[PDB]
């Protein structure tokens, strides 16, 4: 049960200046209003998981 | 009960007065492990031999003569072509069983390198081996 | 231990968890008088093995050797 | 949804669960059931993820 | 340890008994070849089996597929 | 027995044991290491262990079994063929008599009946 | 008192077959020269073992030979995920300490093995069986209790589990029996009397033509004209079969957040 | 010399006769067609079912009965 | 591990049969070749970056 | 993939070649499924033969000596 | 037209047979190499004969050459020759490895006396000789590892330790760790 | 679970000595006869067996070897072929296997 | 059977034709741990 | 005798043994037994230690 | 058993990129 609850991914901010591709690309990104759909788990950012397509450059050790 | 059903088998009250004698049992937190390290003489440089069972060398006894002769035999058109395939599959199920009663280490018949040529004369003994291994 | 079927996480014998450790003999005369390392050459085959040779002596006399 | 449907193998330790040999000696003979081979795991609504 | 007497004696015993089995095996093949299809299908058969003939086909009687003696 | 050219790799992995071996598809790259000319159809290369068998026959037809067959491309073909049919025979028996050892089997971790949940 | 020779000695008739797998000119020329002088060469090594002398394996240049290990996708990364593919290269690259560690058993197969029960536990089992076949089951209570007492508990767990395995294997063998002995719809009412007098060779290529157009010279004299007329005939037969076609079924894997059924894949993407 | 007599037991003859019956049965098995269907071995199923019917009782609860010296793999 | 002094990484190919299919006399032929290419890599880098 | 040689032989790969198209080729694989169940059942009907024929009983008390191999340390 | 041969079809009626030929003929695509043909293909010309993989004459003659010494012998002579080798455990079998590996040391005794004038020229020679040894020794540092020698597999491998069970388990079996990560009880 | 954990079924007594941990004694341990007293006792049995227990031994050794076979049908075949047509239940009474 | 008793419950031959549809399940050697640093 | 009667806890892995849910779906309904609470472990004769 | 072992019930696709491992 503990391992299963731990795999439900946490929310990790998209804003990142540590990776040089995001440091350049995010200067041209447009922040759009994320309309609330009635939930408490809207993944409007990236997810704190090593296998996520926007978090693979992060070292989860 | 109170508008709730808890399905259980029939209870046996005779299980209450069950004679259960208490037996001695001690747990030793801190005891013996499986292996322990020894200290003896050690050489500076050594060589480790490897008796590789490659099966592709006809220079030593690892060459599976039966498997190659009966496989090459099943390649040619014959009336026993399907029978030879069944024999080869039964031979592969025999090598799969590396029990103390079927293995080369204890020099068992039709499992060691010594008796590898006997398969050429009596391939019918695979069923005897598979049954003998199940018995022991 | 690994080949015997026990997968090993981490390494070493300095157990982080709930296990006993053995640090190794302190190289001072106090512990070097009480303890000594296990000499592998002292672990021997039981000498009762030599009693199987009685079978050979009796067989040689039966065969008239 | 994928992480909700991401389980680990072997579950929990069966030795920490109620034994069937103990239930027999307590007066309840348990009935053996077969594996439910027809159910498919699915993720709940997004509000529960 | 397993007895070294067993390992070496059993290795010899198995081969010596194989030579005596080879001679018995030759007599069984010879005696069965001279048996009717009825006899070689009903002998050692299950009691509940009813014999029903198969069409006669040409199947050679080869002792050893490889030309070995 | 596998009754197809392709098999799910995960269906031959253990669920309750450490995975130290896989059952990989035929190594088609070894087919290009043969120096001589030979005819091979693509319809025979996917079925398990058969490509290594045909490679061995091609090598034992070009060369013999003495001092010419003993080259790295021919010995690896014979070794792969022998090893492949041994692993598949073991996995086949384990699939037949121990189906609960593998990922994807409904008995590896059985789902209980609703009558066992006490609701 | 001559030493015994293995069967391989009678294949090569010598103890010094200078077998080197490395197929370069320098290696094979030196191997041929060393093979001829091996009878009078002090620097000669055996590659055929005997009862009196051990031998070496196959040589690879100056080093030794071993086949490429069978492809195994199991590996363990150290610094970064290498995505090791055993089928991407011919020879397996060596394992560097900071890159990868391969699975154990470079040369290993899968077998089934069994532990050997303790000798005293075996002697009590033999005594129970012997007392059983002589006196009967009902008069072996003393020998049955000696088994439960003398045999360690791990042995009693193994003995209990062997019975459950062979019970499982017994049902698996009988289910195969029931499928095998099932009478199909194409064999209803057929017995051994209806079997054709044929053997295995009657279904081979020489007697039964394969389902390919160039298996033999059957269609080697066909011209374009006969092909066009054959197309008109196969399309004429389709004027009666195209009237039937299965209906489109529901997609059982429509929900992506649901465990999909391992359905049969399409023949083509 | 103590165990030479065991090769005279009739079970040795019964074992060889079973193996020769399997050889003749598998030699008679043949491919009948090339329709890529199960009926390509239509007549062979009857031949093998006769062999199985010859050493078992199909109308039993367990036609294949377990004995410690039996065949499992 | 063939370059380590008293290695304890027994599971990293220390107790396995490891043959290759490269040129023999390894430290005379293959190993210097890897160092020759290393010198080319850095000399080519120094020429480019400068 | 057990019964390899049996399945390869039933498919006809010892004398001919499989159809080049996946449709008929994959149907030919499923065609031997009945025959494998039959041939496997036949191989499990072998009668027993004395186990003490080519193998001495290892549980015999004669082998309790646990004798070692005497060697010469050359 | 359709040519008949030894290999026959598998159909009961003639309509089923003729339907099979029509299906096969309607799929034939002629590829001719001559110009002025309605079916002309310089490249991508198909063959009209199917290839069959068979064991050649060299294949079957060499497999029969491996069994040459067995044909002149009977089974009792084969067992008494190659199986029932009389036990003689007095030989120095490892002399083969001692002479080979010990020759490295004897070769160094003679090689260290080379009349090469330059000291650094002999530095090169010893580096080449160390390369020859290190292919077998592996690790040049002492107390670090073991040498690697591939030896022939015969019936006398480990002959004097066949009695010990733990030696067989350590050499042969690589056990698979389970979820309950423990050595077998 | 501690790696050095053992479940013992017989009582042991641990020594309460500094720097050492071991089993110093077993409760109610009775010392039997010495190795020499057992030797003299065994020699009296072996001497009687050598002098008066060697007549008619070959028949009993054949019966004992037949009963070490796996199946009963092979035991009967051994008794009929090797032991001069002895009966199964009669030979089991001689060997002491009958209740 | 042959002078041997192997006690088993009554076998149900209908269990042979039990419709067991195969379901998807993929194993990922190399995945997510419980806690990270 | 003490080391002969020295066992380790928990035995072997229960998830590596034949399941009861699998036997039921194979056609064999297993019978549940009770614990043998009456047997006392003892060491064999000295010749077997 | 490998500490980083997961069983997933829905299909995923992994990236074929060097130095990275992700869905
Ligand atoms: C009446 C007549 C009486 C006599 C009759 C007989 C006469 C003699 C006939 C000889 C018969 C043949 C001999 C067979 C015995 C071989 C025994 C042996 O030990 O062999 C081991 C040796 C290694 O083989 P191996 O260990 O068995 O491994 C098997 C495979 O090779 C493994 O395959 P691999 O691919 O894995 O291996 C890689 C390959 C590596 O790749 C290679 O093959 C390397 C090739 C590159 C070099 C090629 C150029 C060499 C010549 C340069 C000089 C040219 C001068 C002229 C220039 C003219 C320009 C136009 O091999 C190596 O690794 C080689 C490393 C070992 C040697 C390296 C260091 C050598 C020492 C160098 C310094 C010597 C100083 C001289 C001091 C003198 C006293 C010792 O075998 C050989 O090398 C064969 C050499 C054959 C002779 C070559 C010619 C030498 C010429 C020298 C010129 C200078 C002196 C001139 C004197 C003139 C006198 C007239
Ligand atoms: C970097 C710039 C500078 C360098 C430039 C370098 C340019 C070279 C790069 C290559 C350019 C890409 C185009 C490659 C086209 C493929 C050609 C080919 O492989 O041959 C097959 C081609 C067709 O074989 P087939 O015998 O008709 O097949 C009969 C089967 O029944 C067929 O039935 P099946 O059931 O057996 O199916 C087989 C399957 C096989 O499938 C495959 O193997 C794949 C084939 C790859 C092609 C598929 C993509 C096609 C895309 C169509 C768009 C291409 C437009 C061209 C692009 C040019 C870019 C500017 O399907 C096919 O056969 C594919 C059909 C191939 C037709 C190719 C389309 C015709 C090109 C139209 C323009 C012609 C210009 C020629 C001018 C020559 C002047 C000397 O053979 C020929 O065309 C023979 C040549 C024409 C005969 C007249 C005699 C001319 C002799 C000229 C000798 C001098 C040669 C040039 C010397 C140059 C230096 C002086
Ligand atoms: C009367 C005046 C003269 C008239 C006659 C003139 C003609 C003479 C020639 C004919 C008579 C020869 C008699 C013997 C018959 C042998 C015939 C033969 O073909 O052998 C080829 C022989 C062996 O062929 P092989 O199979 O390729 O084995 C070498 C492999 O490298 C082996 O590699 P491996 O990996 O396979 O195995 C490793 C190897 C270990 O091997 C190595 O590690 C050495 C590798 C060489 C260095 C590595 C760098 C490679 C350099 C490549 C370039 C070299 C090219 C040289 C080409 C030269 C061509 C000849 O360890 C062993 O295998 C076992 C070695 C220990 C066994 C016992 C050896 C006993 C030898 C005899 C002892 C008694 C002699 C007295 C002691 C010496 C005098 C104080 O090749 C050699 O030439 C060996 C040369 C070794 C140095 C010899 C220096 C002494 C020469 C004695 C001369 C007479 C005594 C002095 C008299 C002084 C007043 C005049
Ligand atoms: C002047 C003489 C000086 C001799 C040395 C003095 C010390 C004397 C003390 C010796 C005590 C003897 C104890 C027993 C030793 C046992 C020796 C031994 O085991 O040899 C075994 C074994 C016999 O082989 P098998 O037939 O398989 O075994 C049969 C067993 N019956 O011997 C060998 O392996 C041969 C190797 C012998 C030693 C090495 C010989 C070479 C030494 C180099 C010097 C020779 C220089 C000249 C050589 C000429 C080369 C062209």
């Amino acid at each position: 049960a503990t391992r299963w609850y731990g795999r439900q991914p946490g929310h990790l901010l998209r804003a990142d200046t540590y990776w040089i591709p995001n440091l350049v690309s995010q200067r041209f990104a447009k922040h759009q209003p994320a309309h609330w759909d009635g939930t408490q788990n809207m993944p409007i950012f990236r997810l704190a998981d090593p296998k996520h397509k926007d978090s693979y450059m992060v070292q989860f050790r | 009960y109170e508008d709730f059903v808890f399905t259980t088998p029939y209870f046996q009250p005779e299980s209450t007065f069950k004679s259960v004698p208490k037996l001695f049992s001690d747990i030793l937190l801190g005891g013996v492990e499986w292996v322990y390290t020894t200290s003896e003489s050690v050489l500076a440089y050594d060589y480790k031999l490897w008796y590789l069972w490659s099966g592709v060398s006809n220079l030593d006894e690892s060459f599976d003569m039966f498997f190659n002769q009966y496989w090459a035999l099943s390649l040619s058109t014959s009336v026993f072509q399907l029978f030879y395939a069944v024999i080869l599959d039964r031979y592969l199920s025999v090598l799969f069983q590396n029990t103390p009663y079927t293995n080369d280490w204890f020099r068992m018949m039709l499992h060691s390198k010594e008796t590898a040529l006997i398969w050429l004369y009596h391939p019918e003994l695979s069923w005897h081996i598979n049954g003998l291994n199940q018995f022991f | 231990t690994l080949r015997a079927g026990k997968n090993i996480e981490g390494s070493g014998q300095v157990h982080f968890g709930y296990h006993d450790q053995k640090w190794g003999m302190p190289a001072i005369p106090m512990f070097q008088l009480m303890y000594y390392e296990l000499p592998g050459n002292s672990i021997v085959v039981n000498p009762c093995r030599n009693q199987n040779y009685r079978l050979y002596f009796e067989m040689r006399k039966k065969l008239g050797i | 949804r994928m992480r909700y449907l991401t389980e680990d193998p072997a579950g929990d330790d069966p030795l920490q669960k109620t034994k069937d040999e103990h239930l027999v000696d307590l007066g309840f003979i348990p009935k053996v059931f077969g594996a439910n081979v027809e159910v498919r795991k699915r993720a709940p609504h997004d509000k529960y993820l | 340890r397993t007895s070294a007497h067993y390992i070496e004696i059993n290795a010899i015993y198995g081969a010596e008994m194989m030579k005596r089995y080879h001679k018995v095996w030759e007599n069984i093949i010879e005696e069965r070849s001279k048996a009717t299809d009825q006899e070689k299908k009903t002998r050692y058969a299950h009691p509940s089996y009813q014999y029903s003939p198969l069409p006669v086909v040409s199947i050679p009687n080869v002792l050893n597929p490889l030309n070995l003696q | 027995t596998i009754f197809a050219e392709t098999w799910e790799a995960s269906e031959y992995q253990y669920r309750n044991k450490a995975n130290l071996k896989t059952l990989p598809v035929n190594h088609l790259g070894k087919l290009a290491e043969l120096k001589f000319d030979f005819v091979e159809y693509k319809a025979h290369q996917l079925i398990a262990c058969h490509l290594y068998e045909r490679m061995t026959i091609h090598c034992m037809n070009q060369y013999g079994l003495f001092k010419d067959f003993y080259r790295p491309e021919c010995l690896d073909a014979q070794y792969y063929f022998k090893t492949c049919v041994e692993l598949n025979a073991a996995y086949g028996i384990q699939k037949k008599f121990f189906p609960e050892h593998f990922v994807g089997s409904p008995y590896a971790r059985p789902v209980p009946q609703f009558q066992q949940l006490g609701l | 008192k001559a030493p015994g020779q293995i069967y391989a000695y009678d294949i090569h008739n010598t103890h010094y077959p200078y077998v080197n797998i490395k197929q370069d000119s320098q290696t094979q020329l030196l191997a041929s020269f060393r093979r001829s002088i091996a009878s009078i060469n002090p620097f000669s090594y055996r590659q055929v073992p005997s009862q009196d002398r051990a031998a070496f394996g196959l040589r690879w240049g100056n080093a030794w030979y071993a086949p490429n290990p069978y492809p195994n996708g199991i590996h363990f990364d150290r610094v970064f995920p290498t995505h090791y593919d055993p089928l991407a290269e011919t020879n397996r690259t060596k394992a560097n300490l900071q890159l990868i560690k391969y699975a154990p058993g470079n040369y290993s197969t899968l077998v089934v093995t069994s532990e050997k029960l303790p000798r005293p536990c075996i002697r009590t089992i033999q005594n129970y069986r012997r007392c059983q076949m002589v006196n009967g089951t009902e008069k072996c209570n003393s020998e049955a209790q000696d088994i439960l007492a003398i045999c360690p508990n791990w042995a009693l767990d193994h003995m209990k589990e062997k019975v459950r395995f062979y019970t499982k294997a017994l049902a698996i063998n009988n289910q195969t029996y029931i499928r095998a002995m099932q009478v199909e719809e194409y064999n209803q009412g057929r017995t051994v009397a209806d079997v054709a007098p044929k053997t295995w060779i009657h279904g081979t290529r020489q007697h039964l033509r394969p389902d390919t157009m160039w298996a033999d010279d059957r269609y080697t004299n066909i011209t374009q004209t006969e092909i066009n007329e054959a197309i008109k005939r196969v399309e004429a037969r389709k004027a009666r079969e195209h009237e039937k076609k299965p209906v489109e079924q529901a997609n059982v894997n429509a929900n992506t957040g649901e465990q999909p059924v391992r359905v049969e894949k399409s023949l083509y993407p | 010399k103590q165990n030479e007599y065991l090769l005279e037991h009739e079970d040795v003859k019964r074992y060889v006769w079973w193996y020769e019956d399997l050889k003749e049965t598998l030699a008679r098995v043949h491919r009948q067609a090339n329709n890529h269907k199960a009926c390509d071995f239509k007549d062979s199923e009857i031949i093998l079912q006769d062999f199985i019917r010859r050493y078992t009782n199909p109308k039993d609860n367990l036609p294949i009965k377990f004995h410690p010296q039996g065949q499992t793999f | 591990n063939s370059a380590l002094i008293g290695s304890e990484n027994q599971s990293d190919s220390m107790n396995e049969l490891n043959t290759n299919f490269s040129m023999t006399y390894y430290i005379l032929t293959v190993l210097p070749g890897k160092f020759i290419y290393w010198i080319y890599e850095i000399l080519h880098t120094f020429f480019v970056v400068c | 993939m057990d019964n390899y040689f049996t399945a390869i032989t039933l498919l006809g790969l010892r004398d001919q070649n499989l159809p080049p198209f996946k449709d008929a080729r994959l149907q030919r694989y499923k065609s031997i499924k009945k025959m494998i169940d039959l041939i496997e059942t036949t191989t499990k009907l072998a009668p027993p033969m004395p186990v003490e024929l080519f193998m001495l009983n290892p549980t015999d008390p004669e082998w309790d000596d646990d004798m070692t191999y005497p060697t010469i340390t050359h | 037209p359709v040519k008949e041969g030894q290999a026959k079809l598998w159909f009961s009626t003639k309509e089923e047979a003729d339907a099979y030929d029509d299906k096969m003929i309607s799929n034939i695509e002629l590829k001719s190499q001559d110009y002025e043909d309605e079916n002309f293909s310089p490249v991508f010309n198909r063959k009209t004969q199917e290839y069959f993989l068979e064991p050649s004459e060299k294949f079957k003659s060499d497999f029969a050459e491996l069994l040459r010494p067995l044909r002149s012998l009977s089974f009792n002579q084969v067992v008494d020759r190659y199986v029932l080798i009389p036990p003689n455990h007095t030989f120095y079998r490892n002399w083969t490895y001692e002479k080979f590996l010990g020759g490295f040391g004897l070769s160094y005794l003679i090689l260290r006396e080379l009349p090469l004038r330059n000291f650094y020229a002999r530095v090169f020679v010893m580096y080449a000789f160390a390369a020859k040894v290190l292919d077998h020794l592996g690790n040049p540092f002492p107390f670090s590892g073991h040498g690697q020698i591939v030896a022939a597999a015969d019936r006398w491998n480990h002959w004097d330790v066949r009695c010990y069970d733990n030696v067989m388990k350590a050499l042969k079996y690589i056990r698979i760790p389970t979820v309950q990560n423990n050595i077998p009880e | 679970m501690q790696n050095t954990t053992n479940i013992v079924h017989v009582p042991v007594h641990m020594g309460h000595t500094h720097y050492f941990d071991y089993i110093d004694s077993f409760p109610k341990l009775k010392e039997g006869p010495t190795l020499e007293e057992n030797h003299i006792t065994n020699q009296k049995i072996l001497r009687e067996q050598l002098i008066s227990g060697q007549q008619g031994l070959e028949q009993n050794l054949c019966l004992r070897n037949c009963f070490k076979l796996s199946q009963k049908r092979y035991i009967e075949f051994c008794l009929d072929r090797k032991c001069g047509g002895a009966d199964f239940q009669r030979a089991a009474t001689i060997l002491g296997y009958t209740k």
